[PDB]
């Protein structure tokens, strides 16, 4: 009662992929000094508390999330990570492992495409975090993803920006080096993007801890940014 | 099998003893009693061990979600009103065990609650303390205890209450644990430094 | 045995959408006194008791919410709202943290998106309280909804007003200055409305309550009224 | 497996709601002395033992509600709801709340409406009684229904009478005042009604008790009837 | 362990004893057994602490419910009806615990239930009390109890039974509360207030 | 509600098979000394960490396989197999027997291929290991696998190599003979194939034990290739 396509592909779960790419955009990037993590809200009317749209989640102490897709089957599948992740700390002791984190709500989205009666997960996440001294990050697809970025983005602009990162990225790039990365990049797919608009977490390798960014940190930076828009 | 709790002006003081109690025999030289769920909250367990032992993970990881779900690190007087909860669930059922929470309120403040077996919770506005040699530390506070004390004034007469039961219990006594929740955190002390104390004391 | 869609939407979802954009509309506005709800009844006939048509629900002593849409599905959802509440209540003793409770029914209305054989809830719910000298506002829609509203409507003229808001709302509008706001608003998209097919529904933060306002207080604020319909 | 529209309405609901339309129609008032309903049962042939067609149903010693649709699911949602009745007074010690036994048997209606396999119930209903000297009246639909009425009518003739009551009624009238109403407004449905096709029962507050009305006395108030067939 | 109810003309009163009693030891310097769980009624808890811990919580939530889905404070007669019922379930079962309600009916008035662990339910007209130590308490109350003693006479009355039965049981005595419920609300008095009166007494 | 044909053959399973020639392509070999793995990422961007691109996976410490079709449904397969892998070594203490432990993931495939609801796994085994002194090598395939090869391949290049090896291969070649054959089979398919696009994993059968092998052991082995485009 799900699906299966007349030819090597898989009818809705293609389908919700696309749910994804319309989605709001978001990169994750690495490095060696930490992690971190940003996405772009497309709040247009400005009636809505910005605090409210969760687009980034956290799922330990050393490991976060963000989202892309529908925010319908975005919680879920958190408060549901957020789960399988302290279950785990607590049948062995262990700060959960990312790459287990990962594999774990990925094996879900999984189930979810070959089980009768039950559309997949209209989402991709970015999970990226401290396993031990390595900070790394991945990216789930609505059917299974075993792909460890250096960096990389999902939703709205992926090949956008997907293919920015394409060129310029590099094994060395620090934390206030990849600092801009980001926030140039997820200008390009949005030509004209409030300094709140967006959200940023950070979680450095250099305490096992997760950070936040205020405001105008945000726009301060998306300064960096009159000086791109000519000739390129 | 003996801990102390107490409120000294700013924040909460808890002490136990490393005593592993083996029916005749002295089973651990240095066993944890004394354990810190989450920034702000921490407890100490008395009783039968493997059963506190669970309860203990069985509820750091109920913590450190709550505080990931909603910000707020889980408001000490709500983690406690679990335990109430949790232990009562096995009432049916072969629960057991002791427990005090000691915890800073985000804001309401310094918090210090009392957990019987079944359920039964109280606030313990002064001190309270509990294990084996409970009734002896007891007696300690009940006659060194003022209102206002102190940062120092506390941690004196904290140790002072396991020094008794630890010597006048056949099940408490062996080594010493202390730690200090606070608004800005929670010390474990490295034993070492815990002696200083009562070196300097008599 | 539900539905999803060919190309990055979903069937029966969206399908309920509308179910609401044709149900009675609803304004919700938040502000820092507190905030303040309405709705307005089409009562046609008036042959029925106004008492009711319930278009609004307290849902604890400290938060309630306003429903759009069908009231099959209006009642069910908080004689389940006020359920998941109280729960809460007794397993912690806390009053309900509010982003929670709105991230619970909206949450099971994401649950009844993606599983065999049942239809979605034909509503989107207005859930405003105090949440701890914090008072916020929220919109859900039939499948998970993270929008906090500074201020919001939904319902038969969502566009009309949902698009006046957008404009003279102020992070500063107090409780008597949003007085008339949602007054003033809802007759826009109905003229001529019955000062009484309305109801009203203020909690302030002042004190963590929800309090009514009687019918009149309604009438002589429907009144600032005749001087919006001039060359505008 | 049951449905929902393309566009805001839903497929069986209005397809059962019909049902009703084409049944056997029925009045229910409410007033200040108590409470009355009546119906107009079209026994055609007249080998049919007119006490086995069942419309009207006691509730509780205080409650009792009058049907209107298919007598399949008439009886099943009494049986049913004298079920959901006296399970409350046995959990509370209470004589039911009317405003509390409606919102029951129509909270279940509803699921009937949204789950997987299952057509929702061919009737429209109308229960009253005594809510604690209050006298009330209301009315259900085949999924969830808010509307406590002064008075109204379901089933044949709905608009010939739902909106004859729409003028005359007032918030005053009494129990031997709406003694005609319903029994004019129902002939002006069925022309030509016999004298027992129809059904009388009669809550009083005055009391809290549940009381019949006997053949004839029907008759000699169908009386008053005739002086109304001139040009109107 | 001991606390007191009576109605006195307008309202109800109740009363209790900050005292728990781990066996040999006294455990809780304070420890509350009057609760307040609906404007208009209150109820108190005597024996089995953690497992009346959650009958009240376990109790409070279905109120501020019933009040929600249907504007009347759960008229406490019914409320009561309740227990009656949240027990007699576990008789098949584990449950137990003393416990009295009362409250000031929207409309009927003030009321006052006693009741059992199993699930025993009685209307009481004049004066009831439970609690380890109760019979003491008793006698106070049936030897200084008319039909028509004045909100004050009452909870005079009242505490004089505390009074008595705190030194006399060897489980209650240790500190008391008390509150009024009456039409307009429910009085919780703080400590510090109540002391004024038996100050005002003998 | 799954599938079956209208003349012998099955509907949903076939299209399953596509699904795998569609994937990754992938060989194995057997012999005599032991027996060895290799699979052909396509690593297209050089943006994602070639090590979390898993096609290759240990069973035991004594038993392998390597996945081919939608990864998906690779992991759930293998921390599957790798379940019912250590159950049996619990349930007797016997390493447990290749051809049973293949006999056992394969039923479960076919299981899931007549049953309601659920789609058949988009997936092609190639398992391999030490079942005593005995070195093998079998396929799965998404509905059964009775095949025990010499050596196959599975996925993208299946023709070309699965009927390359059709020839030169002997029951006679060595682990370093074998060595090649696998590689330069594998560049056949991949005209241009990145030095660390492959993975190597061989198992001895001289200690009963699964070994790596390193980069530009590969792409020192890949040279062998230049002069394989010639005339041929």
């Amino acid at each position: 009662i799900t699906v299966f396509s007349p030819e090597g592909r898989l009818y809705q779960v293609e389908y919700a992929r696309e749910a994804v790419r319309r989605g709001t955009t978001a990169i994750g990037i690495a490095c060696k000094d930490g992690v971190v993590l940003a996405v772009d809200r497309r709040i247009t009317s400005k009636l809505v508390k910005i605090r409210s749209i969760e687009k980034i989640f956290q799922i330990d102490d050393h490991v976060a999330a963000a989202t892309s897709g529908l925010v319908a089957d975005a919680r879920v599948l958190i408060d549901r990570a957020r789960l399988e992740a302290q279950i785990y700390r607590l049948t062995y002791g262990e700060e959960i492992s990312i790459e287990m984190l990962a594999k774990k709500i990925c094996d879900i989205k999984q189930a979810y495409t070959q089980h009768g009666g039950v559309r997949p997960f209209g989402v991709s996440l970015l999970i990226a975090g401290i396993d031990k001294n390595e900070a790394r990050l991945f990216e789930t697809d609505p059917s299974g993803a075993l792909i460890e970025y250096k960096a990389t983005a999902i939703g709205s602009g992926r090949p956008v920006v997907m293919e920015l990162l394409e060129k310029e990225y590099r094994d060395d790039i620090t934390l206030d080096e990849g600092l801009e990365l980001a926030i140039t990049a997820l200008t390009k797919a949005n030509e004209d993007i409030k300094p709140e608009n967006v959200d940023v977490c950070i979680i450095t390798v250099k305490d096992a801890q997760f950070k936040k960014i205020p405001v105008e940190e945000i726009k301060k930076l998306i300064e960096k940014v009159k000086k791109k828009l000519n000739e390129e | 099998t003996t801990t102390v709790g107490l409120i000294c002006d700013d924040a909460v003081i808890l002490a136990t003893d490393k005593r592993a109690s083996l029916g005749n025999l002295v089973a651990d030289k240095e066993a944890k009693k004394l354990y810190k769920i989450d920034d702000y909250i921490a407890m100490t367990i008395a009783g039968s061990v493997g059963d506190a032992q669970a309860i203990v993970r069985l509820l750091i990881a109920e913590a450190k979600l709550y505080k990931m779900r909603t910000g707020r690190n889980i408001p000490p007087l709500a983690c406690a009103t679990l335990l109430s909860n949790i232990l009562h669930s096995s009432r049916m059922f072969p629960f057991l065990t002791q427990i005090i929470i000691g915890g800073y309120d985000l804001l309401e403040g310094a918090k210090l609650f009392s957990l019987d077996p079944l359920g039964g919770m109280n606030e313990e506005k002064t001190f309270t303390a509990t294990g084996s040699g409970s009734p002896i530390a007891y007696g300690v506070l009940e006659a060194g205890y003022d209102r206002d004390m102190s940062v120092e004034e506390g941690i004196k007469l904290a140790l002072n209450a396991l020094k008794s039961a630890m010597e006048r219990d056949t099940f408490s006594g062996n080594g010493i644990s202390l730690a200090v929740i606070t608004k800005d955190g929670v010390k474990i002390f490295e034993d070492e430094e815990i002696e200083k104390i009562l070196d300097s004391m008599k």
